[PDB]
């Protein structure tokens, strides 16, 4: 169900290292089943915000309303076990999480901790393993016998197998070759289609244009804009004055338009761009 | 015969644990002074090539294979000679840092070569400067981004003046501006030193700019040629599992829209001019 | 397969460095695995487990050297940052801080040589468990035995001006605590070491 | 640390031979890989030979290969170049250059060498 | 990273070997002190050092604070001597030798002094410098079957990865909590269980680190320790005399004000 940050401000203790950045009067509310992109230049607050979904870092002001839970500055760590069964964080290079004697046991781990049975977790891990494209003969290997990509899929299964209503991914395609990243985004789009909400924290603007439905633009612990990809990528002036990137097809739109081509609409994707080129060529 | 620095000849390699070869009768050359790229999918034999070029991995039958770097034949007695010639930036930015600071980390290779210390001070200063790291001359790697640590690796590689720099998935874990930083810097180094770059990558943009692109499929050399020659062959690469650079994709899509553009167009600027000229 | 002894020698160097880094982390940082029943009394460290992983990995002489490093850490710490009374009373001595730890490391490497010698994959995790066991047991036993020769016989510990009788009774409370914690730690360290040693063999399939 | 001094050039008859000598002074050659180069009157500078700080590795250009032989004399802090079967084309200015950043190898390129001598002139004709 | 702050006062100009040796030797002298004159001597010399660096008080309360409670524990355990609680006669009794509270003020002293000088070593010396000093100290082991070169390298690499492996150690913990792992719930029974989801990651990580480092190092020509020049050196300087005057005086004042 919809996420809501009520004047959420997170501040690190004053007079402490500056590189760890806080959150300042955050005010936004995420939709119940869409695909949200967390964007921002290095030093923004993505990593920090993302932990609030998880109740890893509780805010200092305002309230967070996620799943059925309200996370106030006074929320304790006792009942978090049920919020994390609903709201799951997927950390970066998560193949580092892997630790069990079998792949399958490590995938089952999540379910077990969140209250699935022996048989319940075994079946819940065996499903998502197939969903992330792992061969069957690797279900009983050690996670440490596998390649980096395979390892990463096992890492992702284990955080999706208990099917959380909210998944917050942090750059889950780092190091994956062109096609593997496509597989990754396809799997996450399918999970979004199934009715869960997906918050994707990424540096690739093309991923946002191709897949995101909503965008949280974060800068110095402040929300600077909150809107769809078509709206955020609309102004090259604004981005340049905010050190934010554009989808490469949007740059090619701008190269053609600065080179005076009457490309219609805002092309963000390569298909939309090719279409607008076709429509601009005749008439 | 056209002045190749590196020549990979009949190399087969089976990872020790694995049952099958990771490379099978692979032969290729590297034109001196070029920037060629190696690309491939799943078969990922390229992940094995860098550590073979410099000696960390041997071939399987040293009687049937032969690698040659800058006229030196890679062998037992010449491993270190060859490593002076072929320098490698590696994938993980950390875990490549030996020194407790930038300057110490650049100094490492000079130390290995017994460079008198007063020379080293000058050399480490010049390299760390050439990569724009003088603000972080004394910084600790735990306080440096991955983009910086890839620069600092590049710098220490530079100080030993190698004849060829291999980027072995060197941008793969970096933020895209970091990919451009590292790419521009290695281009600047290559021009300013008349070097050769071997790029081992899955950044099709990175390989789009290469003078030469070799395609590796299941441990063999599927195809090889200029990017303008290789990347238009959409069907071949799709079957291997490879994608193609943005320009070749937009051209193909325009074709599916009916608009046909030539293969020789291989550039943002070239294409912009082409569509410009069509609308008039 | 080119300059193989250098490949292995340099890998020895790096493995040592990362294990020293982990050892410093465990010793000077209050790790999560550091479980204590009564705060300020002798606790169960994850450090014998670390010595045991590295001793199985590399060997008896190397494990002995790592044990000496462990004991040098405890000695430095005992003078510079005592966690409890058991450190101030016993581990400011170079005999009690260094020899038991060096002994445990050597023993754990000897135990790991077993799993080296057993071809069946299941029977290696057995011998790794022996090494975690010895790394906790030889340490705790020889600390008690040398605390007996050094400080029990002559209850002039400079710990306090405790009556020789009172000093002995205090040392008996201490050694009983050491024995009880050591049995717990011996089993904790004997269970967990195979869980670490076998994944490491896996992640080390090449070279 | 550049004070390099070539010597032993001069006039010699076609088919004769002569030995150039590259000496350091104020520093030791062993700290430097040493390359012999040769610039003809209207040509560009041409790397012709070279030796590693190890002294184990040597490179020659195809022009001089099999006629010239380079050598490190540790005792005398010099590197010698031995030119035999001198042909009219070998006539040029000869330079020795030094760089520290290689121990196990050496390259015959003008670029990497940091310290040069002032060149001794070798002329072969009759 | 022992929180080394850079500075320009003479403490930073002393060669790290002299500083390490003076911190060792100063500790030794804290041990051979008994009479009130000898404690006044160790305290005048040590607080002389401390006010001579120039760090005011706030650095030192941060260095001592974790101790002060175990300090007062070891202080009251010592003041009472054997008794945990001296029920009989609660307060002062004698005149010529006052009470035994003065004895536990020696534990306040000894703690303070070893702490103070230890932090002067920690705060005003580079971690690689401290390393290089310890390596120099080990150089006499060359006469045995030892190689102080690889020991120095090990110490350097280790200290360089200590903060890197610490961050990774934290990240693994948060990832596992995000899978719903609990790290403070039950008794030791399962609190022992909960470590494997943090321990197997860290070693797997560190083994990969070691593999990549050896791969790189050999890539850059690492043939061993013998035969290679050294970029970081340690030069004695005239400033270093000041510690000698510091130490010989402390010998002279201790040995002669010491018990005979
Ligand atoms: C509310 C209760 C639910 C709690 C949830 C529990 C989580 C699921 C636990 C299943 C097992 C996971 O923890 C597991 O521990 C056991 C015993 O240490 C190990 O098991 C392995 O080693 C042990 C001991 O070395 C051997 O006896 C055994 O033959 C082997 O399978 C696994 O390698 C480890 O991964
Ligand atoms: C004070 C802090 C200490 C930090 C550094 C200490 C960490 C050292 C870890 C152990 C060293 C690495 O492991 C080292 O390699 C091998 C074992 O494989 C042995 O190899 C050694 O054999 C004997 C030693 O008697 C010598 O003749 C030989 O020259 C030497 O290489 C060493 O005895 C061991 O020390
Ligand atoms: C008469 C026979 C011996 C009596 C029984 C055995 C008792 C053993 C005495 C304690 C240990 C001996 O320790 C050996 O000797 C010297 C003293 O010069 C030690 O010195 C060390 O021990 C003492 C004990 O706390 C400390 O006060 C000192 O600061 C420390 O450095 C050496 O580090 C060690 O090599
Ligand atoms: C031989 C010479 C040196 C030997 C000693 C080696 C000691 C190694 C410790 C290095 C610690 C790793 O890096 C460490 O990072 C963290 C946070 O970023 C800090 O420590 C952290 O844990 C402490 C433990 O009480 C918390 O109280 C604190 O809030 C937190 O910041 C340390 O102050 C810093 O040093």
């Amino acid at each position: 169900m919809a996420i809501k940050f009520e004047n959420v401000s997170y501040v690190y203790s004053p007079g402490s290292p500056l590189e760890a950045i806080g959150l300042d009067q955050l005010n936004f509310s995420l939709e119940e089943g869409k695909f949200i992109a967390l964007v921002g230049h290095t030093g923004s607050g993505k990593s920090t915000l993302m932990q609030h979904f998880n109740a890893l870092l509780k805010p200092t002001s305002g309230k967070i309303e996620i799943a059925g839970y309200t996370i106030t500055p006074e929320t304790g760590n006792k009942g978090l076990k049920d919020l994390r069964r609903k709201v799951s964080l997927a950390f970066q290079f998560s193949e580092a999480q892997l630790f069990e004697n079998t792949v399958l046991k490590d995938v089952e781990y999540g379910p077990r901790n969140f209250g699935f049975s022996e048989d319940e977790a075994r079946e819940a891990a065996l499903k998502w393993l197939k969903k992330v494209g792992l061969k069957d003969d690797l279900i009983e290997h050690s996670p440490f016998d596998l390649s980096g990509g395979q390892m990463r899929r096992v890492a992702l299964a284990g955080v999706l197998a208990y099917e959380p209503e909210i998944i917050c991914l942090d750059e889950p395609a780092a190091g994956l070759d062109p096609m593997g990243r496509l597989e990754m985004m396809q799997l996450f789009k399918d999970y979004q289609a199934a009715g869960h909400t997906v918050i994707l924290v990424t540096h690739n603007m093309d991923d946002v244009a191709d897949y995101a439905d909503d965008v949280l633009a974060l800068e110095h612990g402040r929300l600077i804009k909150h809107a769809s990809p078509k709206e955020v990528f609309k102004d090259s002036e604004w981005l340049q004055k905010h050190h934010l990137a554009e989808p490469r097809s949007a740059r090619f739109a701008a190269k053609l338009e600065a080179a005076g081509l009457k490309l219609p609409g805002q092309p963000l994707t390569m298909p939309e761009l090719a279409d607008a080129i076709k429509q601009s060529l005749k008439g | 015969g056209s002045d190749n620095i590196i020549s990979f000849d009949h190399v087969t390699f089976t990872y020790p644990d694995s049952p099958r070869p990771a490379l099978s009768d692979l032969s290729f050359a590297i034109e001196r002074g070029s920037w060629t790229a190696l690309i491939g999918h799943n078969g990922s034999g390229k992940s094995t090539v860098s550590k073979l070029i410099n000696g960390l991995l041997a071939p399987d039958d040293l009687d049937k294979s032969s690698i040659t770097v800058d006229g030196v034949k890679l062998g037992a007695d010449t491993v270190w000679e060859v490593r002076e010639k072929v320098g490698i930036v590696f994938q993980n930015p950390d875990n490549q840092f030996v020194g407790a600071t930038v300057s110490d980390d650049v100094a490492f290779g000079l130390e290995n070569r017994a460079v008198p210390r007063p020379e080293m001070l000058k050399i480490v200063a010049q390299a760390v400067a050439d990569v724009g790291m003088a603000d972080y001359a004394d910084s600790e790697p735990s306080n440096l981004s991955g983009g910086q640590k890839q620069r600092v690796a590049i710098a220490g590689i530079l100080a030993v003046k190698p004849q060829v720099i291999i980027l072995d998935e060197s941008t793969s874990m970096l933020d895209p501006e970091g990919k451009e930083q590292i790419l521009d810097l290695v281009r600047k180094i290559k021009e300013d030193n008349n070097l050769t770059v071997i790029s081992i990558t899955h950044d099709l943009e990175e390989a789009a700019g290469a003078d030469q692109v070799l395609v590796l499929d299941d441990g063999q050399l599927l195809d090889q040629g200029k990017p303008e020659e290789i990347f238009p062959k959409v069907e071949m690469l799709k079957r291997i599992g490879l994608d193609i650079p943005f320009v070749y994709r937009l051209k193909q899509l325009l074709k599916e829209r009916g608009i046909v553009l030539p293969d020789e167009i291989d550039d943002d600027e070239k294409l912009v001019q082409s569509l410009w000229q069509l609308n008039s | 397969m080119y300059d193989s002894e250098a490949r292995q020698k340099t890998l020895n160097l790096t493995v040592s460095a990362v294990f020293v880094a982990i050892l410093l982390l465990e010793a000077f940082i209050p790790n999560v695995g550091y479980i204590t029943i009564l705060p300020g009394l002798p606790a169960i460290t994850t450090i014998p487990l670390t010595v045991a992983v590295f001793a199985s990995l590399r060997g008896p002489k190397a494990g002995a050297a790592f044990g000496l490093v462990w004991g040098l850490t405890s000695l430095l710490r005992a003078y510079v940052a005592p966690n409890g009374l058991v450190t101030i009373l016993l581990f400011q001595n170079p005999l009690i801080a260094l020899l038991p730890r060096l002994a445990a490391g050597w023993a754990a490497g000897l135990a790991g040589q077993l799993a080296d010698k057993w071809e069946k994959e299941s029977r290696k995790p057995l011998a790794y468990a022996l090494s975690g066991l010895l790394a906790s047991a030889v340490n705790t036993l020889i600390v008690i035995l040398l605390s007996d020769l050094v400080y029990f016989i002559h209850p002039q510990k400079l710990a306090l001006a405790l009556g020789a009788k009172s000093g002995q009774s205090l040392l008996v409370i201490l050694f009983t605590a050491l024995a009880v914690n050591g049995i717990l730690e011996a089993v904790f360290s004997g269970l967990i070491t195979p869980l670490i040693t076998a994944p490491l063999k896996k992640r080390l399939k090449r070279r | 640390q550049v004070q390099l001094v070539e010597s032993g050039g001069g006039l010699v008859q076609p088919g004769g031979s002569l030995r150039l000598s590259c000496t350091a002074s104020g520093f030791t050659l062993d700290d430097y890989a040493i390359g012999w180069f040769r610039q003809a009157p209207g040509k560009e500078r041409e790397g012709i030979s070279c030796i590693s700080r190890s002294g184990s590795s040597t490179t020659y250009a195809d022009s001089v290969k099999g006629r010239f032989t380079i050598s490190r004399d540790r005792a005398e802090n010099t590197v010698y170049l031995q030119m035999n079967s001198l042909k009219p084309e070998d006539t040029a200015d000869y330079y020795c250059a030094a760089t520290p950043v290689w121990y196990w190898s050496c390259a015959v390129k003008v670029g990497p060498y940091d310290y040069w001598g002032q060149g001794t002139q070798v002329t072969v004709s009759s | 990273i022992g929180r080394y702050l850079p500075g320009t006062t003479f403490v930073y100009r002393v060669d790290p070997r002299a500083k390490l040796l003076t911190t060792f030797y100063f500790i030794i002298m804290i041990f051979l002190a008994n009479n009130w004159v000898s404690y006044l001597v160790i305290s005048i010399f040590g607080l002389a050092y401390v006010f001579a660096t120039g760090l005011k008080a706030r650095v030192f309360w941060d260095g001592v604070k974790p101790m002060i409670w175990m300090i007062v524990f070891t202080s009251l355990l010592q003041t009472f001597f054997m008794a945990g609680g001296k029920v009989y006669w609660h307060w002062w009794i004698f005149t010529l030798s006052s009470e035994g509270l003065i004895n536990g003020l020696y534990v306040f002293i000894r703690f303070a002094m070893i702490i103070l000088v230890s932090t002067v070593m920690t705060v005003t010396t580079k971690p690689l410098e401290i390393a290089d000093a310890m390596e120099w100290m080990l150089t006499p082991l060359k006469l045995f079957k030892v190689n102080v070169g690889m020991i120095s390298l090990v110490i350097s690499i280790a200290l360089r990865f200590v903060p890197t492996l610490f961050d990774q150690t934290v990240k693994i913990m948060n990832a596992q909590r995000s899978r719903g792992a609990d790290f403070n719930d039950g008794g030791l029974v399962k609190r022992a269980k909960s470590v494997v989801p943090m321990l197997v990651p860290l070693f797997i990580d560190s083994l990969e680190v070691a593999l990549d480092l050896s791969t790189a190092m050999e890539s850059r020509g690492y043939k061993g320790s013998e035969g290679r020049t050294r970029y970081r050196i340690l030069e004695w300087s005239k400033v270093d005399l000041i510690p000698v005057a510091y130490c010989l005086l402390l010998t002279i004042l201790m040995i002669t004000t010491r018990k005979h």
